[PDB]
């Protein structure tokens, strides 16, 4: 639907919040994560595609990247929360964005179904034997595109 | 990173590295000598000294080629390397068409090659090689070459896993940073001269060896 | 909770706590409020929340903002976000509070126009231009250090 | 303060389930875990724990490094696997380790949570006194003996 | 057309098959060779895909 | 002194003579030590500096392999396994020890776990079974003043 078990109406992300009302830890109503009102750089995209690499703003304030390379940093996987915009069919004027812990649901494209982290050549990926591994939250369902979490 | 006439959008990728710390390290070898002895039997100073120096770059060849990073070592040749593909081995019935088959595979790639870095026993076993009933298969038709091949040369190296050839080039994969020169040192006073008479040799050198990148440098394990 | 309405005071005041997007989600930092690793004391608190301008000294602390720095990510242009996981807490008896940082309030004393914005100078002013979270645009400016909603 | 204690912080204790997601990967394979680390070793020498700062020296060597009061935001997005761990502290000495990465939730047992300085790695010490630095990712203020999340 | 476009994989398993009979499949000779079939260069493109040889 | 009185391989000679071992007042050999000095040590002390394989002086008497590089000991296997043997002063060189021919330990040094032969002269170099000394398989521990012989 529109709002609750599932979004509509964007092409940067699809459904979310699908187990229906909040759980996410930290969490009061979000904040905006921004690509789509025009974060501060994406990294990768070897197709077409909007999921890159993503980065903390020193908080719990998330925006994608802005943070060059790929190095170690701290915190954890979310799965990724991507709310209605208020425009038709459009994106910007999204809604402050409750990042869920464990919610449903993301697509998968880790070497797992239930692990994957992010990397710099866009979507999800397994890890490499020199940095980083694989370990996530994968949800349930797989759909690679511009639109994405369905 | 393809246009937007794929329709695709284009990628903004970030190369990634690992780091790696080497700290200095000493590589030396010894030689235990009597005066006496060394008096009697007339060449033994002479001898030694050559004796004590081959055997510091054994020592040296030995580290250089087999160990995996601990913390008391360098950069070493057999870490460094590509993992081997099953792929490029196929059905043979000689040594030395395996061997060939390595060295053509790491061309293909637009990697540098310049030399054969092979284990021993199978340098070896591969000039050896037969037909089914002799003639080598890497050497020419009533002459034996061991020493290069293809116009790159062979290195023949005991210790370095078994059955696996390297294709890389040297220069390009590692450096070699010398903070002092090979030097012998010698002591009439030291742990073994004191109990018995005799005199220590020591030949040493503190080095420390840089490998850059994983890529240049690719081995392969012969076919299943 | 507790967010305070101010606008004398500068480590008191905030009309805007969480501000828009779409997308942008993962990678999660704390840090802790007011000045830390004081004594050889082992336990933390919790208290009562302010919600002003912040700056990191670097690391995990932020404290009193007299000047701004960076031109990079957070910089030295961290707020307080309340949580309902939190006790929160601010100046004064500190606790673990989730930041934020860009497109909520800033202070002016008559000097610059527009966008909150990570920069060099304290009295924040435009120099690097369009979105980055920071959705704020401000015309008006008010005289000593008084906090200005975007 | 700030030294390494035991007390089944020192070798893993018994088992919980600490691992959201699949267990094991076998992903960063070729880096070794050190014997022994700094501080004092108590109960058993091991140069790897589970939750905690960690970092590569000394090339194909990785070990246990402290993060203290302040700095946490160049943290870790792996960590060393916490199956095995009581208090999700502790992971065995040798060979190349079976490392996760975050994403996953993690139990830690005992007295405050989320406030004060370590007393060792995986641990927050409180009790609503005193303001001490807060450093790691770590959730919930409110309920002590919580599920937290690297 | 005077050269060989292959994939890297199919080359490299194509020219380590050796006759039971002691010689390359490639060139009858007992040597290294640089890659060279019917005296022609190769050019080594991976868009080729597995077990295709292409002639141009 | 008078000390070192009852059996004790561990407080006599410089380094253990055995510390698994045990030998009574029963002589099954009654041959000094004429490697260890004494006249600058305790009468406890023997002061051995190996307790390994030896080789006869003229007269009745047994010490350590004074041998080089391109100089070996031939056969007169004898390993020491004293504790005090039929003394009332703690054991002494130049006073009764009882050996054995299969006792402990076997000194070695190299970088241990491997079998090992006595030259010393603080030259240490290992066994074959071919080339040198056939010990019989064993390990032996790096560096003399402790040694667990299997």
């Amino acid at each position: 639907p529109y709002v609750r078990l599932g979004y509509e109406g964007i092409l940067n992300g699809a459904h979310d919040i699908d187990v229906a009302g909040l759980n996410g830890v930290e969490q009061l109503a979000g904040k905006f994560a921004t690509i789509g009102a025009n974060g501060v750089k994406l990294a990768g995209d070897n197709g077409t595609n909007a999921v890159g690499l993503f980065r903390e703003d020193l908080g719990d304030m998330v925006n994608a990247s802005e943070k060059a390379s790929f190095y170690f940093r701290g915190g954890e996987y979310y799965v990724n929360i991507s709310r209605t915009s208020l425009t038709a069919a459009g994106i910007a004027a999204g809604d402050e964005i409750t990042c869920d812990a464990d919610g449903k649901m993301i697509k998968f494209t880790g070497t797992g179904k239930a692990l994957g982290v992010v990397t710099h050549v866009g979507e999800y990926r397994a890890g490499n034997m020199y940095e980083k591994a694989t370990q996530g939250v994968t949800d349930t369902d797989t759909f690679i595109g511009f639109i994405m979490y369905v | 990173a393809l246009p937007v006439y794929d329709k695709d959008v284009d990628a903004k990728a970030f190369v990634i590295s690992k780091r790696g710390q080497v700290p200095d390290q000493v590589i030396e070898g010894d030689r235990i000598q009597v005066p006496t002895f060394e008096i009697v039997s007339y060449p033994q100073v002479r001898f030694s000294q050559v004796k004590e120096r081959r055997f510091n770059v054994i020592d040296r060849a030995q580290q250089r080629a087999k160990a995996d990073i601990m913390a008391v070592e360098d950069a070493e040749i057999f870490s460094l390397l590509e993992g081997a593909a099953t792929a490029v081995n196929a059905v043979t019935i000689s040594s030395g068409g395996l061997q060939r088959a390595a060295l053509t595979k790491a061309f293909q790639e637009v990697e540098k090659h310049d030399l054969v870095v092979t284990k021993i026993v199978m340098n070896a076993s591969a000039f050896a090689d037969i037909r089914a009933w002799g003639q080598n298969e890497f050497d020419p038709v009533t002459q034996h070459e061991v020493l290069q091949t293809g116009l790159f040369g062979h290195i023949w190296t005991a210790d370095i896993l078994i059955s696996k050839k390297v294709p890389q080039n040297t220069v390009y994969v590692l450096a070699d940073p010398e903070f002092v020169g090979v030097m012998p040192i010698r002591q009439d006073i030291q742990v073994i001269p004191a109990d018995k008479p005799e005199e220590l040799r020591l030949g040493w050198v503190i080095y420390e060896e840089l490998g850059l990148a994983v890529v240049n440098s690719l081995a392969i394990a012969k076919i299943s």
